[PDB]
């Protein structure tokens, strides 16, 4: 992303949807609901806040933090060794290696028994009050409001109390918008850019960066001259 | 305009004038709070338009905890409500209950099918909801037991009755009004000329039809009497 | 035109001579302010076109600070408010409130619904926001300290009620009129052969109409009396 | 660029807007909201003043100011070096390189632990007023006047009020001058073109710009004859 995520409030996108006078109707009830929609249905990875917690994990199980929405990765404490996946059907379950894990639901499933392991994750950032905080990007902001002034039009042409032609236009518009907001938080910025360069560019491949927290990813590969 | 000017247009229309006539302004308060609400379903019910301010009334609402269903202990948490009933709003406009300043609080009216399936997501839990059940009672319903300190909101909306949301109105700041003809009658003023059309030509054809005049035991309609 | 010509034109087409007649020029007067906004809303609510300068009427008004609910720290920053309550405008034209300088200023007139959330953005916090709550009053808001000093505005704009927004007009260069007569009707001199058309149809029907002439305990009117 | 960016203030995309009597319900306030929009919603870097903050790091974090909209660079203030980016899911926390950074609010999370950092951004240029300034581009001021008139047509189309031709002629006009408002601050000028000529044409290949603040990056290249 080229532009920093500046934090507003969600009543910010309510000064936006009530100039229009058929979203007068609108709520905060409702701008949090379309809110939560609208951030996973578009999945940028820059609109979550990357924590990291150690758990401890008591027989091949532990308990993940509340605000957890998705890790980035699990690793071992004392070692910094990161965990893959579990792909066993069997995990730690006895009959008569390289370490994993695995996450349902608050409880992560990992092949180790008694081990502290450092989990990295993204959460919501929140604000004084327990409520979404959204960046004031214009682009994520313009389509967040017709993201919401498309999903109250599509009830109200259920209802039919819009034009099939007005609907058609807001339908197009969200769909624009959708994809140079994906865009806008996607393509990399110069210092992003520079990392995915010395990534590319690797006379001896590096080829062991999950290992690590791919901390060596974007580092640049020096060759001695002889 | 208040009630008085909108029942003395369609009385003088009518030239009801006498003491001794057979439709009073009681005739005229009802069917004006009829065709009210006839005219605004007529004009803002099919495709959606701006509705203006005229058209809304705010309604002063006394709230006191109730339980859900009686004293006992494993039936749910127990609610809010409105110690008098509400009028039912019409479904054109922005209803809105807010805590006595209209710019200010999250409180929201929504249908009753609904507010039995409020709250579950953990962002939506702060948030007090407002239904009318079939009582006729305005609940209240929130996860956040601070909701249940509440005392007093008000409604803004559209009711369908514009006698009942007169009688519930906030007070002023001089004082209450005591009879319902010096109120503020609620209807835009572009919907005045065709809501007072269709009240006099209600009245109008039976304003000069027969009577049973005479006291003989016997109808005497038929005779046009 | 003033109020009285269009007044005298409706009396005179109905030829309403009389001081001992059913119909008077309050009658007139309630008629005229009733058919100016059915039809301004009739032309201009459709499709947007061009308003004249003539529907609309300048107000003035004073401001005084007002609580957000009461005098309690934790209820919210407080509000400027009209002492009076103003007209409610019509959403056809372009309502302008300006601090007693058309040309200048940015106090910007809004919906109710909007006017709790606003200001928000980091650039628009020194602007001051105006709406008609259902108190009845307008209100003013920015996150500016500033604006609590606002004592006075005029409020240019379409209002429903013309008759109200002639009792609260702007001083003029001689001084306040004392008749509602001798101030200017709103509306655009185009508008006016169909205003008079529909004011006298309303009123020639029940020109001629019967009257319950006698006292005699009794409804006279089936006997067209 | 080819021309030069002079400032003016937004009231000048009002003498425009409210030539057309549709458009007379117009404010200021609607003026800042679009601007905005607009402003972001094209991403030009010419658009935005070019700042260079100094700050301290105290432990892998730094306050960032307070008019930053995107990083152009961070580097280091004694040595100069520029910071890439943080890949590294695990950065500043323990177990039991080349510099980074990563900024997601006012927090810059770097790599460093007590330094001072040299940051490259760019904010927005204010008035007397703290309100934006647009460029006098009469083809900048004739889009973003497009732009406005395509956002409150739409509205008005929603409403009923607004022929189907007419918001299409909207649209239509809307879209070929965004594009020709792209390729006006995009395209070089002659004094851009000649340092791209210098990148371009190297016999040695310089493919370590981003250490430096791209400064030598047009820098012309030399061979010794022999």
């Amino acid at each position: 992303m080229v532009n920093n995520i500046n934090w507003v409030k969600l009543p910010v996108i309510l000064d936006r949807l009530l100039r229009h006078p058929l979203l007068t109707d609108l709520n905060l009830e409702t701008a949090i609901q379309y809110t939560l929609d609208f951030i996973s249905a578009m999945g940028l990875p820059n609109v979550y806040v990357d924590k990291i917690e150690t758990i401890d994990i008591k027989e091949y199980r532990g308990e993940l933090p509340c605000d957890l929405i998705s890790i980035n990765q699990v690793r071992l404490h004392k070692n910094g060794i990161a965990l893959r996946a579990m792909t066993d059907n069997f995990n730690a379950y006895p009959t008569h290696g390289e370490p994993s894990f695995k996450t349902q639901g608050r409880v992560i499933f990992t092949s180790i028994k008694h081990e502290k392991v450092d989990i990295s994750y993204k959460a919501i950032m929140l604000d004084d009050e327990g409520l979404p905080l959204i960046p004031d990007n214009p682009i994520f902001l313009k389509t967040l409001e017709l993201y919401i002034k498309k999903e109250w039009f599509t009830i109200l042409f259920d209802m039919g109390k819009i034009s099939p032609a007005v609907l058609n236009n807001t339908q197009q518009e969200y769909a624009f918008k959708a994809g140079q907001c994906n865009n806008e938080f996607v393509i990399p910025s110069v210092s992003e850019m520079e990392a995915i360069t010395n990534m590319w560019n690797q006379l001896i491949p590096r080829v062991t960066e999950f290992r690590r927290g791919f901390k060596n990813l974007g580092d640049k590969e020096y060759i001695r001259v002889h | 305009m208040t009630y008085n000017e909108l029942i003395y247009m369609v009385l003088d229309e009518l030239k009801l004038s006498s003491d001794d006539s057979y439709y009073t302004p009681d005739h005229v308060i009802f069917l004006l709070v009829k065709y009210r609400s006839f005219l605004l379903k007529q004009r803002y019910s099919d495709i959606k338009k701006q509705i203006p301010d005229s058209d809304y009334q705010s309604i002063c609402l006394d709230l006191i905890e109730v339980p859900a269903i009686s004293g006992e202990p494993c039936e749910g948490s127990s609610y809010l409500r409105s110690k008098n009933k509400v009028p039912t709003t019409m479904m054109i406009g922005n209803p809105r209950v807010y805590p006595m300043d209209f710019y200010q609080g999250e409180i929201t009216y929504i249908s009753r099918d609904r507010m039995r399936y409020v709250g579950y997501n953990k962002f939506l839990r702060n948030i007090i909801y407002c239904s009318k059940a079939p009582d006729g009672y305005l609940y209240f319903k929130s996860w956040n037991p601070q909701f249940l300190h509440l005392e007093k909101v008000s409604f803004n909306a559209i009711f369908e009755d514009a006698k009942e949301a007169s009688e519930m109105a906030c007070p002023e700041e001089n004082g209450t009004i005591c009879k319902l003809e010096d109120k503020e009658f609620p209807i835009e003023d572009a919907l005045v000329p065709p809501l007072i059309e269709l009240v006099v030509k209600e009245l109008r054809g039976p304003e000069y039809s027969p009577k049973d005049e005479d006291n003989n035991a016997k109808d005497d309609l038929p005779d046009a009497r």
